[PDB]
């Protein structure tokens, strides 16, 4: 059995981590777990209330994206999201790009999702490869959004 | 008697902790920010339980295990707050889900330190995104009830 | 696993409270004279042991128990002895014959209050008249782990 | 399963109680329990520290009596023990003559086998009766006397 513990996502180049909020007491400990699995880059994608800098002067790229409660990405974040990825993996890779959300299972998990189909991997495994690592997953609107998700497919 | 011991062990396969399980309100638990003057201590030693779940600030939070142990040198007055304690240790916290089949929570219990398992299923109505809804604890001993009986 | 288990509770008919058992000097156990100071409270919470036998003026000797919940107002300084605390409830005390067989013993630790019975041997070799020999203890657990190995 | 607690033995005006010891601090709840099972007669028979005359100012009439430890009971005791009996169940019949001593199966059920034989009662059940109630009951010593035993048969 489990803790309230982050969760690894990697193939081919690309390494995700999903993650807890901190409050700003746990934020040292928070960063450090980031620093362990070689993540260069922060996406909050629900509002959190801790203050970033400390994980920037640690030479994290945060990213404040944050979108509703049980949406699937808006359209911009989704491009937005597609286009780091190019670049971060392009910087270093095999680094890792954490996800975070007060859930861990909704929206963050989606990104990731996305990740992987526009990086070839079937919807149906997607879906499966991430229920695996964080059961729960997403919700109805979450997977319709999934499957009828259509790769460009676009990820160099 | 053993017979019935017998079927119990049998049908630990099926059942699951969901049947077995102590809901949130009936559990011993206690504030995150409370403070351990002499009533709540004994008010802890009078529980019985060794491990009690550490809620912030609703119950269904749970952030910490408080173990009897952690009271070793507390001294009633001064008048240390609950969380002060439970921030001297990182005491894991196990989480399983309502699913789970009690034979494998039994083994789960062996094979670690715990005796205590806080259980969670997901919940999928709303809108907003899947989440794990805590619906109260199962013991080691709740299992064994289960064989015993 | 499973049938381990159902081996389990068919033996417990044939093995006894002696197989089973924990000898005296491998028990946690306090001395009657003894005083609540903190480092012994916190001796008594870090034993994890929630019914504590209380001996004088050596461990075969044992006059009373102590349970956890009989130390919840009192203070560290005032250093209270543990004869006062004992003396403020007769909790009774269960002893059982070394013969006993452990299926009994689980039904009567069912059957009551107990956790934990002090185990007895009559002894014959010797002058004197017939006395019980105190072996040590036997939880519920003692006899659970029969069971859940 | 037992604590150690006192055992009562009838039949048939007979009544005897085996005890524990108390120390001075007990005797008050000590001669509670010897007034509720009515005794009248208490018979010492090993040393006991405790000093009687709480139990005597409660009117139960104490008797010194201590032998070896493993022994039977020497020729006198037997013969005081057998008279008094007869004594004390003619002065009230029914009540209960108390027998006590620190094991509690040695030299005191010794008495109470004893009077039970000389009463007519089967040496062989005499100690199985005994054995019932408090298990461990005597030694071969206490046995070999008990076999060897001749009842005159006396006891009015």
């Amino acid at each position: 059995m489990n803790r309230p513990a982050p969760v690894e996502i990697s193939y081919e180049n690309m390494r995700f981590l999903i993650t807890h909020n901190p409050t700003n007491a746990t934020l040292n400990k928070f960063t450090e777990e980031l620093k362990k699995y070689g993540v260069t880059t922060l996406v909050r994608v629900c509002d959190a209330t801790y203050d970033k800098a400390p994980v920037e002067k640690e030479g994290i790229h945060v990213l404040d994206w944050p979108f509703d409660d049980g949406a699937p990405p808006p359209n911009q974040i989704v491009d937005d999201w597609l286009n780091l990825l190019k670049t971060k993996f392009r910087e270093e890779p095999g680094c890792c790009v954490a996800v975070h959300c007060v859930a861990g299972l909704g929206r963050a998990p989606v990104l990731v999702a996305l990740a992987l189909i526009e990086c070839g991997m079937k919807y149906e495994d997607a879906v499966q490869f991430i229920r695996q690592k964080r059961r729960g997953a997403f919700n109805s609107k979450q997977l319709l959004y999934l499957e009828k998700y259509r790769p460009k497919m676009r990820l160099r | 008697g053993p017979l019935n011991m017998i079927q119990g062990v049998l049908e630990l396969r099926c059942r699951t902790v969901e049947d077995v399980l102590t809901p949130l309100e009936d559990c011993f638990m206690l504030d995150a920010s409370t403070v351990l003057d002499f009533g709540v201590l004994a008010s802890i030693m009078q529980s019985g339980h060794t491990r009690i779940p550490v809620y912030e600030e609703e119950r269904s939070n749970i952030v910490d295990m408080l173990y009897l142990k952690d009271l070793a040198f507390v001294d009633p007055e001064d008048c240390t707050p609950l969380s002060t304690i439970t921030r001297f240790y990182n005491h894991p916290l196990h989480f399983v889900f309502n699913d789970t089949k009690l034979d494998a929570v039994l083994e789960e219990f062996k094979r670690g330190k715990s005796h205590l398992a806080i259980v969670q299923k997901v919940n999928n109505e709303g809108e907003g995104d899947p989440f794990y809804e805590v619906l109260g604890l199962v013991t080691l001993e709740d299992v064994i009830e289960e064989i015993i009986r």
